[PDB]
RNA sequence: CUCGAUGUCGGCUCGUCGCAUCCUGGGGCUGAAGAAGGUCCCAAGGGUUGGGCUGUUCGCCCAUUAAAGCGGCACGCGAGCUGGGUUCAGAACGUCGUGAGACAGUUCGGUCUCUAUCCGCCACGGGCGCAGGAGGCUUGAGGGGGGCUCUUCCUAGUACGAGAGGACCGGAAGGGACGCACCUCUGGUUUCCCAGCUGUCCCUCCAGGGGCAUAAGCUGGGUAGCCAUGUGCGGAAGGGAUAACCGCUGAAAGCAUCUAAGCGGGAAGCCCGCCCCAAGAUGAGGCCUCCCACGGCGUCAAGCCGGUAAGGACCCGGGAAGACCACCCGGUGGAUGGGCCGGGGGUGUAAGCGCCGCGAGGCGUUGAGCCGACCGGUCCCAAUCGUCCGAGGUCUUGACC
């Protein structure tokens, strides 16, 4: 889910708007980019330049996709969209603050950082 | 537009052989059950009628 | 009879801690015949009847223990499968039939632009020229739905009496509910 | 489709008006079942039922002459309320084992 | 709740949850709530716990 | 060899070898401590990704990765597509030519044909066989399937280390692609199951319907089976024989030497093991459980007849069993179809009357109505009655009662 060319919104500010799917990050193979996971695109257009700026070479991870998550607790969990948030090599974002909601996950694959800067995680 | 076509004689010989496996096989047929005489095994018939009920002529 | 074996429950998850979905067998003690041994000569199966009542309408451990429920009568309660453990089942496939080499085997199909053209599926192809004819390799439309199917790591989770039945972690028996199952822990991994 | 009922349909119809007709194997093993079910419904009898039944078929006539006229004649059983009877010979050329089937009486 | 409102309902002692942008939600129900709800206007949904 | 004709680039798919091995293990080497590289010997198992621009392969570029291998087989594949392209006539430019035409300079567009016979492959039936006639159960020689991997943690930040770092060895967990299987949960189906709808023809006027509006006219939704986006699971242990590679015991060379002989070490690799066939492996295998010597005919009549429901069949009724076939369960002492009946599931409270508003409608009765396969009762219905075929126990030798 969310790979090639299937774009995304930020929710953080890092000074983004939305982002291109390049690369599903883990290791050849692999075809997937669900919330938690890490991606490999770039800017579709950011802001007027807050920091980031269209078209800039990106590491973004997972926390919203309507593709629908099942929770080991046999529960179900979607959002009426999709995006994340970049990433400093160090699974570090940037946004200094978020937006949307999102899912332990994150916890799960490491993230904290916004995990609480999050309105609310479900 | 004949892209495949036999290639060399079929060979009376085999193409019987062939028109081998083939074969019939007399209809099943049984006796009458009050009929008297041969039917179509289950049926009553232009013999019949009965079965166990006259549903039928002649 | 050398195991333990029935039939297709059928398929449910529900409970835990997390949650785990699994499948139900059915099979109290299907008898006991003979018993595995090429002693003094050749011996393998018997039969001094003390079947069903129909059933002439046709007419060291594993098996070991069996002479404990073989010789007992006849049949031979199942579940010594506990509370966690590993056997292995051989469901029959499924009478799936003759299908395209489409799903029958992995394979891509006429793409985009011609991925339709009143065209579509249908291997890509045979031999070369040089080569040689053909290969008994390239599978072919080889039917499917009446295999001899079955797996490993076949954990079983528990089981109760009530009719003596068990509890399955992960179904996939292979063949369908009401139908044949045979389980064993083959040379477990998890062990 | 349209055309499975279609059938149904007027074999349905003409049958109830003889109660025991001609057509293959199958086409009868079903006509029955159906039509079987549809006087179950003369049974149930009433506006309902009727606005059903009818609903397929269409025609006072029958429709009624069924509900009323034979739904009695069977108010007692258990579904069944015709015996599919299959036939001794084939309709030529074809060579279609026919068959026929009426209201068990 | 109440299917978040959708007071219709649907899928077992489990159930699931949609959700919206903005820390806003859209717990749920059948596919007779979502597709409508998901695109009007709440207030004006009848057949289930608001036009009730 | 082919011009009484072998259809040629790249692509597609389906792949199959090979090793000079890209990833992967095992090694010896180093100007190797660690770690990471370099060097070369042994091994092909498995595996070796998305795009871009280019008719292209090639190639450069973008993000990965352990890796993103070299090459075979007419630089595999057109009776399997592709058909861009170079390579029909057009026509263009440029270009030479008095010209006509012209060009491995370019540029637009330009008819790839339904019926496989054989051999061959994948599959399923028919023989006939395996010398009593019989249904049920197993062995597997021998074949076939499958083997990859990243990362995270303790051991440990301990060996090493001036330091920034980072181990063999030993052990957890997750995940990637992949394959077998499977519906429970999830999602896609749902040609009529259920519901709303506009246009119209019959319907009797209203209501309540009906085809058609594809083969459902349109929209919302929808079991059961199939099927992924989803469920289990798998690629392991371990055993034996080795590569390279490392040693021991010790000659011939009274001193040394893995060495000919003697004994061990050591690999994702071979053999075994794990699944999948499978004696038509003519060496027709084992075993248990049934059936007994019938008739008359010239003969080693091992030839013609009733048989033995031992037993099977055919015909019927049924199956995620299925092209046909073969294969499975049932055949009224039946629950096998349908039918009905409860049960679940599914559509959103019906037809009518009722009560509010001129009307449109609403509110009620009423979670109504109606229900396609899902779970299970009940002989309403329909598998009646009937046939056919089937054994007898081939020759020698001996071992025991």
């Amino acid at each position: 889910m969310i790979q090639q060319e299937s774009r995304l919104k930020v929710a953080d500010n890092s000074g983004a708007r939305e982002v291109l799917v390049i690369k599903v990050l883990g290791g050849s193979g692999r075809r997937y980019a669900n919330i938690g996971d890490v991606v490999v695109a770039t800017v579709k257009d950011a802001t007027p330049g807050g920091v980031v700026k269209k078209g800039q070479v990106v590491k973004a991870v997972v926390v919203r996709t309507k593709r629908g998550v099942r929770r080991p607790d046999g529960s179900y969990i979607r959002f009426d969209e999709n995006a994340c948030v970049i990433i400093r090599d160090d699974k570090s974002p940037r946004g200094t603050r978020i937006f949307g909601p999102v899912a332990r996950e994150l916890r799960d694959k490491d993230f904290m950082k916004i995990i609480s800067l999050a309105p609310e995680v479900i | 537009a004949k892209h495949p076509v036999p290639k060399k004689k079929t060979s009376k010989s085999k193409r019987d052989m062939r028109r081998s496996h083939h074969a019939l096989t007399a209809p099943n047929l049984t006796e009458c059950p009050q009929c008297h005489g041969k039917k179509l095994s289950h049926h009553i018939c232009p013999n019949c009628g009965y079965y166990d009920g006259r549903q039928v002529l002649a | 009879v050398q195991g333990f074996a029935g039939y297709k429950a059928g398929m449910t998850p529900r409970e835990g801690m997390e949650t785990v979905p699994v499948t139900v067998i059915e099979t109290p003690p299907m008898r006991a015949v003979a018993l595995r041994a090429y002693e003094q000569r050749p011996l393998t199966e018997v039969w001094t009847d003390e079947f069903h009542s129909e059933l002439d309408r046709t007419l060291s451990d594993r098996l070991d223990h069996a002479l404990d429920i073989v010789e007992d009568g006849g049949e031979h309660a199942m579940n010594i499968f506990r509370a966690g453990e590993y056997a292995d089942v051989a469901g029959v496939t499924k009478g799936k039939g003759t299908q395209g080499p489409v799903k029958r085997w992995g394979v891509q199909k006429r793409k985009g632009k011609h991925a339709r053209q009143g065209w579509r599926r249908r291997i890509g192809n045979l031999g070369p020229w040089n080569p040689s004819r053909v290969r008994s390799t390239v599978p072919q439309q080889g039917q499917t739905g009446y295999h001899q199917r079955t797996e490993l790591n076949k954990r079983l989770i528990d089981i109760g009496e009530g009719g003596p039945y068990t509890l399955v972690k992960g179904s996939v028996p292979g063949p369908d509910k009401r139908l044949v199952p045979f389980f064993r822990a083959v040379r477990p991994n998890d062990q | 489709s349209s055309h499975r009922l279609a059938l149904y349909r007027n074999q349905a119809k003409s049958l109830l008006t003889h109660g025991r007709i001609t057509t293959t194997v199958p086409k009868a093993k079903e006509l029955r079942g159906f039509v079987d079910h549809l006087i179950h419904l003369a049974k149930r009898g009433d506006l309902h039922a009727r606005r059903l039944v009818l609903r397929d078929l269409q025609d006072v006539k029958l429709v009624r002459k069924l509900f009323d006229e034979i739904a009695p004649r069977y108010r007692d059983r258990q579904g069944g309320y015709t015996r599919v009877l299959k036939l001794a010979e084939r309709r030529r050329g074809d060579g279609a084992p026919l068959a026929l089937v009426e209201l068990v009486e | 709740r109440e299917c978040d409102y959708c007071g219709t309902d649907i899928e077992p002692g489990t159930g699931t949850m949609f959700v919206h942008k903005d820390g806003a939600t859209t717990h749920f129900c059948s596919s007779k709530c979502e597709n409508n709800a998901d695109l009007r206007e709440a207030r004006n949904l009848e057949w289930t716990d608001t036009a009730r």
